[PDB]
């Protein structure tokens, strides 16, 4: 055809890019509600940025004023209790949605070819989310914030030769002080914008080949436009998420947290119980299961190494767990193991939790060690199960 | 024999039966629910 | 002569929305 | 042999469970092999007769329609399914052998995966 | 309002026409420059006005190949006085329809509308023919649509074969294709079309036939726009000789086609032409055709058959020509074809379009519209001897063979020629 | 010194085109004095004077209608019957088409050879055509053979034999046609459109019917069909041309004596089994076909609904066009302009089908696969625009074109005869041209907007598509495009 | 009019300065009318014969080459330049006349600009 | 398609079918209608019924006869012995070719 005249405005150059990437993008027609958590994570990121920008209009990154400015947000600025609870609980909702998003990708093997770059960009995003949420938790300058920042910056001391100098360089001195809190605030305003760019590249990598489907098969024969079919399906999830979010904000604003952060930071006395936010507990558990300084940090790095090497293992040509009974069973054991690790991290370091944490850590790493073996053995399934 | 699609194209059906697992149709000729 | 009615109809909506977002009942 | 179902009852249970899952959707095991996963699958699929690929594509569309509707094939249609009737493994093995021969002789590959 | 089954109230009904209307008389006015204007009054409220020029592919030779067909495509385009857009809008404002046809020896431009819009139809029709703009972009667009019209020609085996045997049957002007090849379309431009039309479109070679209008009104509008044409002494149409031919375009595959043709007298010799038409009705894919020109004609038999049954097909077709020539046709069949000829001609004269085109075609050729009753007498005089003698002479003179499709199984021209 | 403006090849060519343009700059007013591009509503009741159409209802309810032109040499006479596939049953569906095949197969007096030889002895033509609601048999003969043609028609309608061997032979011809329903996809797209739009109604069935019905057709089934439907009060005898009303009426009284006289009436059949419109679609995906053809239709109006005339004007406003039309970029129809300017279709045509109690209004188009998206936008935009913006010039020009087309298509005895028969069946009378033009003239821009708002705006649609139609917009996209959210 | 060089001497200086600037690059005034500026120029250019458009494109490539090189045309070449010899204004005016006639009668435009 | 560019071969091919009747009129260059129906199994049936030992000659210029026989015999002695088939007869009739 000859585009002499102007047809629908969506096909004009002003909005052609948005039309092809959002309104008319071909999507498998059999996508379930487990494919709606990507938009949920995007909405959570926007909520965190919007509430955070307005909270930064009232927050002071000074050790003499940080705690009181948060309390001034809660008590003085109109609706400031809502912005603070939306932001504090929004970080928990962001991790809940992203954790469900990662497990959908494990169950349906969405990391497999040709979507290896999508999974790898997701792992980078996950690291950015962890660093962003952690340094944000230091900003209120409570007892949890101070002792939380003390050890994470101390993790660099595991390096033998230059470990101490990295710790003092991260601190900006010889202890967690106003220098640490001031630089954590600047990075907490910047990393969320880097997260936006990483998510856009994440989205762009996925659009190269399209989304995976619950059956794990070629889907080019039954694709439909994202608008309005998966827009109205995502809208149901957004409203359902809002009800979930509203329950936490208005009726249980402090259940997903610890009361120790409501005590101003005291560098003299550590609390008897010292734990991170709940979404960091599984990493806490793997760290504490290794009875070594360097070994604990190495195991933490090995978690992200195993997540990065997952798409590149020589695997069988079948994706979905709905046709892989052995892999499907291992997935449910891995999910139960990740739940156990989070519960273990909330426990003090003593019997029997030391033995349980060590076994749970081994089971977690066994999942990534057995999956390539399943692929190599499973390659001969079509040649052994004959009609 | 003839394939199913060729029979459908060659023989219009005025008594189409739709899939009813998820949605039940209103009786034919009912006013639109717009 | 329906563009004029379209403008008047949308003007009512703009007025209705303005009184809805900003609710100056204590100012009128 | 451990995976052979005629000997290992665990392998027989594994074959049976996979057979029911495939039968519910009218899919064959070769239908699970997607041409975007491996460039050798794309090459093997391109060498197959048209009616083979047409039938595969029809089975994929039927299965995707059933998945969308949250229903399975009717029990009468499930009885005539052949989940493990093979059409692709022999072609795929031939393509893999040809690729290995080219590698052994130092030739350029006939096709390469685009770097994402 | 009221439903359509109840009469509408307050409508002024015109008085009805009489059940027996006097048929009119053709008035032919000849202008000093040579243009002839003819019109008849018609009771029906529709008018058909046409301009017929004695120009076609017999005047393309040798450096205007494709001009006649492009002039038909470039009909009613932009002129020197009105654009294409304006011209289309003026026709649509009065609810008119325009048409152009191009043949080997004639071209026509017709417009049809209600009789109350005659001055607009006459003004528009004359302007388009007398003053064509021939804009380069408009010519190029129609030349693009020329190629698809030529490319599709292989989808009509009867049409494709008819042209092919015309080229293979004649030697000279009539062998010039009516659908020029792609090479001959590249050289065609606005300057060539202007030079072609100015050389051939003269007052003495044009007839303005208008069925369904008073002569006074038609003369009052047309004369002021046509008298300016210069007097160009009438020329002689080029002569075409008939020879044999063997068209063969092996495409292969399936579904062959063929057409075996012979020479019959043209529109002149006003007694043997009727025999050709009755012969066509007598013979009546498998059928017969006829394409008669001013001084020559082509009578032939079509046929499709099967790719390997072709040898039996030409044998079977040739046997019928021999069978009629011998005299194996009875009186019952002759009266059957005699009645079909009479009914077809009379039934064709029901349409105002055919009647108007019959006026222009007959005045362009014989300068006078001959009464149909003279033709009807010629039909009702033919005996079995006349038909057999005619066919006997026809199959004796050279033949024109043309096949299309799978021709490997089709027999040689010499074997087809020996059958007769 | 620079060259003169003819030395260089590019300079010389620029002078030629500049001279041609100046030639077009000065028009001559001799050829610009009558024709005008502005549409004006004209009243010419005087020219539409036409021969009287005489209608006579016989004692048994039979109606004889004639249009006398004694100047003509030929005539067209035939029978128009209020019967079709709509008035059959599900089990009897296809009998009307079977009857059309067997109606010229010989009677008690005349065998098949006798029938054909008689007709072509006088050079006559016998035509039979059956549709969903109408059936017609008519003959085109010379003036002298009107009486003979009437005798032939009355004999085949009343004394047909229906031989067992002929039924079996004709059973195979139709069965072959039912397996060869191809090569005319226009007749197939519209057949599927009727099937899905008029679901579970008599109007949704096809004329051919199912293959099991033709397999079970016997002599008694055909005789029962004639006895049930071919009744005196459902039949109209129409003659046009060189025919005298008295002579036709006298011959009709003599020949059409043994009619069925079954008390079944066409108004009661429509009332008891009404036809309703159901929004739905059927998509026949076939990527081997080179062109895609689809039809989108709204529910239309019946024959006697006064809005049907406004729908005819609206149909002329959308127009019709194919690639071989010379001036598609300049016509008044915006939909045709969009299609012709951007070359987004092979052909486009608006249709307005009327039935006894309902109708179909829509657009049929043929296009390549890659043109389907832009074509669908253009069709829905221009159809929906009828409910928002209607220009007086566009409605006047469509009024002028509808008048001209309705009178310029009435050329010949055969078109007049069917106009007499069709109107006597659908309206019960022949609408005089003056009244028809006065109803067309009453459809102004406000009338078009009101009618479009009633039938088009925010209304369900029926789509039937075939070919490479993967890029054709789905039902929800078509449904959304029936209204504009900016108003 | 004041833009008439013969009547107004200020316009004579304006025309002389423009001619001198154009002559340095071998450009005609109609070569400064770019088809991307509006669709009427693009339509007018598409209607021109190929030999004129080819010559316009070559003068534009010569001028862009001179401008890139920080050079002017040689004085020998500058003497044969015709900066104000027209090839587009008449066609542009006709295209504008046709556009206005379409608008006056209520027809759709033959071409529209893409919304950027 | 790249055959009409050479009027030598096109005319030489054309006059072979236009001058002969029968097997020698069968074109060496098949048209774009018999290529769509050609396939590998059609080719196999042609070879098995035409490539027989009685119609095969193994000619070597530059080799001796002993070692050539030593290699070729194990690879050709297992061909079935089929009776020679009579060559198909072609008849010259004369004819005309034309292409505008
Ligand atoms: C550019 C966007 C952002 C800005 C400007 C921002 C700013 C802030 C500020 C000023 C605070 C201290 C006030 C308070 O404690 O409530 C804070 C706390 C926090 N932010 Fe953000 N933030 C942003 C994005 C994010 C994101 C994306 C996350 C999650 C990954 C996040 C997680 C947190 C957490 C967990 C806290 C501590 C909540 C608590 O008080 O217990 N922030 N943020
Ligand atoms: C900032 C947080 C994230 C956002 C906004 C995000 C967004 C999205 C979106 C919109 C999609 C496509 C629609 C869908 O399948 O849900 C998607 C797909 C995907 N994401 Fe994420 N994602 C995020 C984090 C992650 C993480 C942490 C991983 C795991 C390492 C991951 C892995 C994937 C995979 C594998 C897919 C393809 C899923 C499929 O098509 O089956 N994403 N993401
Ligand atoms: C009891 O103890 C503990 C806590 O406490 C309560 C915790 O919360 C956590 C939770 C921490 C987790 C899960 C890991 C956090 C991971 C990282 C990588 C944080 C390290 C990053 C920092 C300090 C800021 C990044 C600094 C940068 C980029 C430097 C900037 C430089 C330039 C731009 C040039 C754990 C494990 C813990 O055991
Ligand atoms: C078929 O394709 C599509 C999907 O399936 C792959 C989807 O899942 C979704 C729904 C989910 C989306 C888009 C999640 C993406 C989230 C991201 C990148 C993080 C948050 C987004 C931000 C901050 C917007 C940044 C983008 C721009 C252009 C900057 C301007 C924006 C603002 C000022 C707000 C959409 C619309 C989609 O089409
Ligand atoms: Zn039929």
């Amino acid at each position: 055809t000859i585009r002499n005249q102007r047809f629908s405005l969506l096909k004009q150059p002003i909005s052609s890019t948005l039309n092809q990437h959002l309104v008319d993008y071909p999507t498998p027609s059999n996508l379930s509600y487990w494919w709606g958590f990507g938009s949920l994570a995007g909405i959570c990121l926007v909520i965190q940025i919007v509430t955070g920008v307005f909270l930064a209009m009232h927050y002071t990154p000074h050790v003499d004023l940080a705690f009181n400015s948060v309390e001034h947000i809660m008590r003085d600025v109109e609706g400031g209790w809502l912005l603070r609870y939306m932001h504090a609980n929004g970080a928990s909702m962001f991790f809940i949605v992203v954790y469900l998003h990662i497990f959908r990708g494990l169950y349906y093997a969405s990391y497999s070819s040709p979507r290896e770059f999508v999974w790898c960009l997701g792992v980078v995003i996950f690291l950015l989310m962890i660093v962003t949420a952690f340094i944000g938790y230091v900003l209120p300058w409570g007892q949890m914030s101070f002792w939380g920042a003390t050890v994470i910056t101390s993790l660099a001391s595991a390096i033998p030769v230059v470990g101490d100098t990295i710790v003092t360089w991260l601190w900006g001195g010889f202890s967690v002080d106003n220098a640490t809190l001031n630089r954590f605030f600047s990075l907490h305003y910047l990393l969320p914008f880097i997260l936006v760019g990483a998510s856009l590249l994440h989205l762009a990598a996925l659009h190269q080949y399209g989304s995976n489907n619950p059956l794990g098969v070629h889907s080019e024969m039954d694709k439909i436009a994202f608008y309005p079919y998966f827009y109205v399906k995502d809208l149901v999830g957004w409203v359902a998420f809002a009800i979930f979010f509203s329950i936490w904000i208005f009726y249980a604003p402090n259940v997903l947290g610890h009361p120790d952060n409501y005590i101003p930071a005291n560098p003299m006395s550590t609390p008897p119980h010292i734990v991170p936010e709940w979404y960091f507990l599984p990493i806490y558990a793997i760290l504490r299961s290794i009875p070594d300084k360097a070994g604990g940090v190495a195991a933490i790095a090995l978690v992200f190494i195993c997540l990065l090497a997952l798409p590149f293992f020589k695997s069988m040509y079948v994706r979905s767990s709905s046709f892989r009974p052995i892999y499907q069973g291992m997935f449910w054991l891995l999910l139960a193991d990740c739940l156990l690790l989070g519960w273990i991290g909330c426990q003090p370091v003593e019997a029997p939790f030391v033995t349980i944490g060590q076994i749970s850590s081994l089971v977690f790493f066994l999942f990534f060690a057995i999956t390539p073996i399943l692929g190599r053995v499973g390659r001969g399934i079509p040649n052994s199960y004959t009609d | 024999e003839v394939p199913a699609t060729v029979e459908a194209v060659k023989t219009p059906n005025s008594k189409i039966v739709y899939d009813d697992h998820n949605h039940e149709r209103y009786p034919p000729g009912d006013p639109s629910k717009r | 002569t329906i563009d004029i009615q379209a403008a008047a109809g949308w003007g009512i909506a703009a007025a209705a929305g303005a009184i809805w977002v900003v609710q100056p009942f204590g100012w009128i | 042999r451990l995976v052979d179902p005629r000997k290992n009852f665990l392998a027989r249970m594994h074959m049976k469970s996979v057979s029911n899952r495939l039968r519910r959707y009218g899919l064959r095991y070769d239908d699970l092999y997607d041409p975007l996963y491996d460039l050798d699958i794309k090459e093997a699929l391109n060498r197959l007769p048209r009616e083979i690929v047409d039938a595969r594509n029809q089975r994929l569309m039927r299965a995707m329609d059933l998945s969308m509707k949250h229903e399975y094939l009717p029990d009468n249609l499930q009885a005539v399914q052949t989940p493990f009737r093979s059409y692709l493994q022999d072609m795929l093995a031939l393509v893999k052998r040809e690729r290995a021969e080219r590698e052994a002789l130092g030739a350029l590959p006939l096709y390469q995966r685009t770097i994402p | 309002l009221t439903s359509l089954d109840m009469p509408l109230q307050g409508v002024s009904l015109p008085p009805p026409l009489a059940d027996k209307v006097e048929p009119s008389k053709l008035q032919i006015t000849t202008l000093p420059n040579g243009l002839k204007i003819a019109s008849e009054t018609t009771p029906n409220p529709a008018a058909s006005i046409g301009l017929y020029v004695d120009c076609g592919s017999i005047y393309e030779a040798p450096y205007f190949h494709g001009a006649t067909h492009l002039l038909e495509r470039m009909a009613f385009k932009s002129t020197l006085n009105r654009t294409h857009f304006r011209l289309v809008r003026e026709i649509e404002a009065i609810g008119g329809n325009t048409s152009a046809s191009a043949s080997r020896e004639q071209m026509s431009y017709t417009i049809d509308a209600l009789k109350t819009y005659v001055p607009e139809m006459v003004e528009v029709l004359i302007d388009s023919v007398r003053n064509p703009a021939f804009l380069d972009w408009e010519v190029n667009e129609e030349l693009r649509k020329m190629k698809v019209e030529i490319a599709e020609l292989a989808k009509n085996p009867m049409g494709f074969l008819l042209e092919a045997i015309h080229s293979a049957g004649y030697s000279g002007p009539l062998a010039s294709p009516l659908y020029a090849p792609e090479s001959a379309l590249d050289r065609l431009n606005g300057e060539l079309l202007e030079e072609f039309m100015t050389e051939n479109f003269t007052a003495a070679r044009m007839v303005l036939a208008a069925s369904g209008v008073e002569h006074e009104e038609l003369l009052k509008v047309a004369e002021p726009l046509t008298s300016d044409l210069p007097n160009v002494p009438p020329q002689l149409a080029p002569k075409s000789q008939y020879v044999g031919g063997d068209f063969r375009q092996h495409t292969g595959g399936e579904a062959t086609h063929f057409a075996v043709a012979f020479e019959v007298p043209g529109w002149n010799n006003e007694k043997e032409a009727v025999t050709a038409t009755v012969l066509q009705m007598l013979m009546g894919s498998c059928t017969a055709f006829t394409s008669i020109f001013n001084d020559t004609g082509l009578f032939g038999i079509y046929g499709c058959s099967s790719p390997q049954f072709a040898a039996k097909a030409i044998e079977l077709a040739a046997k019928e020509l021999k069978d009629v020539a011998g005299g194996k046709v009875n009186q019952a069949h002759l009266d059957r074809a005699k009645a079909a000829t009479k009914s077809a001609v009379l039934m064709n004269l029901e349409s105002r379009m055919i009647a108007a085109e019959d006026i222009g075609r007959q005045i362009l050729t014989y300068g006078e519209r001959k009464p149909v009753d003279q033709f009807l007498k010629s039909v009702d005089q033919l005996t079995l001897k006349d038909i057999a003698d005619f066919t006997s002479k026809v199959i004796s003179k050279p033949l024109t063979m043309g096949s299309f499709g799978d021709v490997l199984a089709v027999p040689s021209y010499d074997t087809i020629s020996s059958k007769f | 010194s620079p060259p003169p403006p003819h030395l260089m090849p590019y300079d010389h060519a620029a002078e030629i085109i500049k001279n041609k343009i100046k030639k077009l700059e000065n028009p001559d007013k001799r050829f610009l004095k009558y024709a005008s591009p502005h549409p004006i509503l004209a009243s010419h009741n005087h020219i539409l004077s036409a021969p009287e159409t005489r209608v006579t209802t016989l004692p048994n309810g039979l109606r004889v209608a004639t249009e006398s032109n004694l100047s003509a040499k030929t005539a067209t006479v035939g029978v128009w019957i209020d019967a079709g596939s709509r008035f059959e049953s599900d089990e009897t569906n296809g009998t009307a088409h079977f009857l059309e095949h067997m109606i010229f197969k010989g009677t008690d007096r005349r065998t098949v050879r006798a029938l054909e030889e008689e007709i072509e002895d006088i050079g006559g033509h016998l035509n039979a055509y059956t549709s969903r609601e109408q059936t017609t048999y008519y003959a085109k003969v010379l003036d002298s053979n009107v009486n003979q043609a009437l005798d032939v028609l009355a004999d085949i309608l009343q004394n047909s034999k229906f031989e067992e061997q002929r039924i079996n032979r004709e059973r195979d011809v139709i069965l072959r046609e039912m397996q060869e329903v191809e090569g005319q996809t226009d007749e197939v797209v519209l057949d599927h459109l009727h099937a899905t739009a008029f679901q579970y109604t008599p109007l949704g069935r096809t004329i051919l019917g199912p293959a099991q019905n033709v397999k079970s057709i016997t002599r008694e089934d055909l005789q029962n069909y004639i006895k049930t439907h071919y009744t005196a009060s459902r039949m109209v005898i129409a003659a046009a041309g060189a025919v005298k009303h008295e002579e036709v009426v006298e011959q009709v009284k003599k020949l059409f004596t043994k009619l069925s006289s079954d008390p079944t009436t066409t108004s009661q059949l429509v009332a008891n089994e009404p036809a309703s419109f159901t929004g739905s679609e059927v998509r026949m995906i076939d990527d081997d076909l080179p062109l895609a053809q689809f039809a989108v239709a709204f529910e239309g109006a019946s024959w006697t609904d006064p809005d049907s005339v406004a729908l005819m004007v609206m149909q002329t406003m959308l127009g019709s066009w194919n690639k071989n039309v010379g001036g598609g970029k300049h016509v008044g129809s915006d939909l045709t302009q969009r299609v012709a300017i951007n070359e987004i279709a092979e052909s486009i045509m608006a249709f307005n089908t009327n039935y006894k109690d309902t109708g179909l209004f829509g657009v049929y188009a043929v296009a390549k696969a890659d043109c389907l998206d832009d074509l669908s936008y253009a069709i829905m935009y221009e159809v929906t625009k009828l409910a928002y913006r209607v220009s007086d010039a566009d409605v006047t020009r469509a009024r002028n074109q509808l008048k001209s087309s309705l009178l310029l298509h009435m050329d010949g005895t055969s078109p007049i005869a069917e106009d007499i028969g069709r109107q006597l069946l659908t309206y019960g009378r022949r609408i005089p041209t003056a009244e028809l033009f006065a109803r067309i003239d009453a459809v102004d821009a406000s009338t078009v907007k009101r009618v479009a708002n009633k039938y088009i705006y925010d209304k369900d649609i029926a789509i039937s598509a075939i070919g490479p139609i993967q890029d054709l917009p789905d039902y929800n996209k078509f449904r959304r495009r029936t209204y504009w959210n900016r108003y």
